[PDB]
RNA sequence: GGGAGCAAACCGGAUUAGAUACCCGGGUAGUCCACGCCCUAAACGAUGCGCGCUAGGUCUCUGGGUCUCCUGGGGGCCGAAGCU
RNA sequence: GCCGCGGUAAUACGGAGGGCGCGAGCGUUACCCGGAUUCACUGGGCGUAAAGGGCGUGUAGGCGGCCUGGGGCGUCCCAUGUGAAAGACCACGGCUCAACCGUGGGGGAGCGUGGGAUACGCUCAGGCUAGACGGUGGGAGAGGGUGGUGGAAUUCCCGGAGUAGCG
C-alpha cells in the first residue's frame, strides 16, 4: 500500500543511481512532479517525463550521473550522493523561515513544502517564508 | 572490408554462460546463444583504434596478453612481427605491479643468454651444465614475449580478460590504459576501450588480430603481407 | 476405557576402586481412545507483520499460454550492487 | 582511581637526593553535570554479542493510493500586547586594577489579539482504479474433524510335527 510515496520516490532514485541506471520510472502525483522539477533545476537529474504503463501514468527519471574514473573500479562518481527523507509520516518535521537549515555548507541542498509551493534552502529563505521540511539533497 | 569479414565466421559466442553487464552490445539470443550486434563492434573498434593508432604514432608501445589455448600461437606471431611484447603462456603474478622484481629473472636470462656456446661451459659441472640448459629452457619459454619491454607499458591489449583477470588488475592498480576483445563471457565495465566479439573460435580470434597490428604498423610506416591464420580450418 | 510392542521408576546380571550409569534379562506408570485440564520448549530460519525498490546463473514442485518457449505462485543451491 | 606493585638486584612500598604541577594554599572525601552516541529527538540497537513476542485473530491507538473544489485546526508569514527588576550577552563608564558596582543598548522562546498564505497534514464534499475485497471457470496439496476399512510384523493361546539347547 506505500505508507510515503515521496520517501519511496526518493529512494528509487537513491535505489536506480547506484547501478546507474538510465532512467528510472516512479509513479506519478502532481507533488512529486513539482519536486522533481527542482531536482532537475537544481542540476540533479536532466529531467522526466509523463509516461504510460499499462495505461498507469508515470515519471520515467533521466538520471545525470558522474564522469568515467581511472584507477581500480572506474565507476564515475555521482551527482546524487545521498538523498535522504526528513518529515516522515509518523515523524512530521516544520520550520520558520529563521529555523532553516544550510545543507553540506550549501553546496546541497534542502527542499521544503510551504504554502507558496515547494521551494529550497535559499529561495525560501529569501522569500521569508517556511513549512514541511522535506528531505536533503547532495 | 569491416563487417562483411566478420559476418563469414566472427560474431556472437557464449550461450547463458553469459555476464548481464553486455547489454547494449547484443542483438538477439537466436539458437539460445548470445548473437552480438557488430553495428555497435563497427562503432567500437571506430573509437577503440582511435586510441590505439594514438600511441602507436606516438611511439607508445603495448603488451599482449593471451594464455588461452584455442588463441596462443596467434599472439606470438602479432607480437614479433610488430616487435612488441607477450604472454604465450602462465599469465606471471607481478609482472606489472611488482615489475621492479620479475624484471630481475631477465637480468638472469640475459646472463645465461651470454653462455649458449660460450667459453664457461668448458667449466662448471656437468650437473649446472644440463641444469642451466633446462633453466634457460623455462626460463625463455615463460619471458621470450615479456622481454622486449623493459620498462612499464602505456597500455595492454588481452583476449579473454575473464581468463586473465590477474593481468588486468595489476595493469589497472597502475592506471596502465586496459585494452582488450572480450564478449558475453565478460564485462565490459573495466576495459577503457573494448572489441566486443567471439573470443574463442580462431577466426574471430585471429581477424582481430590481423588488422589489430595492421594499424600498429601503418601509423608506423608500411604495412606487409598478412601472417599465418589457416593453419587447419578443420 | 485400552495395554501387543516399547519403557522413566523399580529389580536382577555384567563391568568397575566404586557404577545409584553406560551394555544384558525383566518391568510399573506412561505411550493409545474419549472427555477436561495444564501453556512450556534449542516453540529456531535462534531472522515480527505489510508494502515499494535494487544483476543474473543453476534444479525443483505447482498452475496458465496461438506450449524450442513465455508468464504466475512456492521450495533449494551459487552469487551484482550493497550491508556485515 | 582502574590495569596492577612487593617472593633479595622495585623508576609502583619507606627514607633520601633530584625533578614535574600549583601556590596562601595544596590534597582527600562526599555529591551534581561531563567524558557516557552507556535510555541514543538531535544520536544506539535485537541471525551468532544483551535484545523478535511459540503462532494466529482482532479492540483502542498509530499510520494512509490518484485527482478536483469548500474550510483553514495543524503549518508558515506580518503587526501588536505580554514576556518586571536583578542575572546573562554587547558596549561604555565608578571603585588605582580586579572581584564587585552603575548606565545604556540589544533581543527571548512561549502565550494573548488582528491580518494573511494554502504546498504538506487534517476536515467536508465529489470522482477514479494501480491498494484491498467480490464474481466465473479451473488446479495442487501428509491442512483440520468424524466415521469406516487393509495388509505386513511383534506378543500370547489352542492344535500338529520335532529335540538339546535358545538367547
Amino acid at each position: 500500500m506505500l505508507t510515503d510515496p515521496i520517501a519511496d520516490m526518493l529512494t528509487r532514485i537513491r535505489n536506480a543511481t547506484r547501478v546507474y541506471k538510465e532512467s528510472t520510472d516512479v509513479p506519478a502525483s502532481r507533488f512529486k512532479e513539482e519536486i522533481l522539477r527542482i531536482l532537475a533545476r537544481e542540476g540533479f537529474i536532466k529531467g522526466y517525463e509523463r509516461v504510460d504503463v499499462d495505461g498507469k501514468p508515470y515519471l520515467r527519471v533521466y538520471l545525470k550521473y558522474g564522469p568515467r574514473r581511472q584507477g581500480p573500479d572506474p565507476r564515475p562518481e555521482q551527482v546524487i550522493h545521498h538523498i535522504r527523507r526528513i518529515s516522515k509520516p509518523g515523524r512530521r518535521v516544520y520550520v520558520g523561515v529563521k529555523e532553516i537549515p544550510r545543507v553540506r555548507r550549501g553546496l546541497g541542498i534542502a527542499i521544503l513544502s510551504t504554502s507558496k509551493g515547494v521551494l529550497t534552502d535559499r529561495e525560501a529563505r529569501k522569500l521569508g517564508v517556511g513549512g514541511e521540511l522535506i528531505c536533503e539533497v547532495w | 572490408v569491416k563487417e562483411l569479414l566478420e559476418a563469414g565466421v566472427h560474431f556472437g559466442h557464449e550461450r547463458k554462460r553469459w555476464n548481464p553487464k553486455f547489454a547494449r552490445y547484443i542483438y538477439a539470443e537466436r539458437n539460445g546463444i548470445h548473437i552480438i550486434d557488430l553495428q555497435k563492434t563497427m562503432e567500437e573498434l571506430e573509437r577503440t583504434f582511435r586510441f590505439i593508432e594514438d600511441l602507436a604514432m606516438r611511439g607508445g608501445t603495448i603488451l599482449f596478453v593471451g594464455t588461452k589455448k584455442q588463441a596462443q600461437d596467434i599472439v606470438r606471431m602479432e607480437a614479433e612481427r610488430a616487435g612488441m611484447p607477450y604472454v604465450n603462456q602462465r599469465w606471471l603474478g607481478g609482472m606489472l605491479t611488482n615489475f621492479k622484481t620479475i624484471s630481475q629473472r631477465v637480468h638472469r636470462l640475459e646472463e645465461l643468454e651470454a653462455l649458449f656456446a660460450s667459453p664457461e661451459i668448458e667449466e662448471r659441472p656437468k650437473k649446472e651444465q644440463v641444469r642451466l640448459k633446462h633453466e634457460l629452457e623455462r626460463l625463455q619459454k615463460y619471458l621470450s614475449g615479456f622481454r622486449l619491454l623493459k620498462r612499464l607499458p602505456d597500455a595492454i591489449f588481452v583476449v579473454d580478460p575473464t581468463k586473465e583477470a590477474i593481468a588486468v588488475r595489476e595493469a589497472r592498480k597502475l592506471f596502465i590504459p586496459v585494452i582488450a576483445l572480450a564478449d558475453t563471457d565478460s564485462d565490459p565495465d573495466l576495459v577503457d576501450y573494448i572489441i566486443p566479439g567471439n573470443d574463442d573460435a580462431i577466426r574471430s580470434i585471429q581477424l582481430i588480430l590481423s588488422r589489430a597490428v595492421d594499424l600498429i604498423i601503418q601509423a608506423r610506416g608500411g604495412v606487409v603481407e598478412p601472417s599465418p591464420s589457416y593453419a587447419l580450418v578443420q
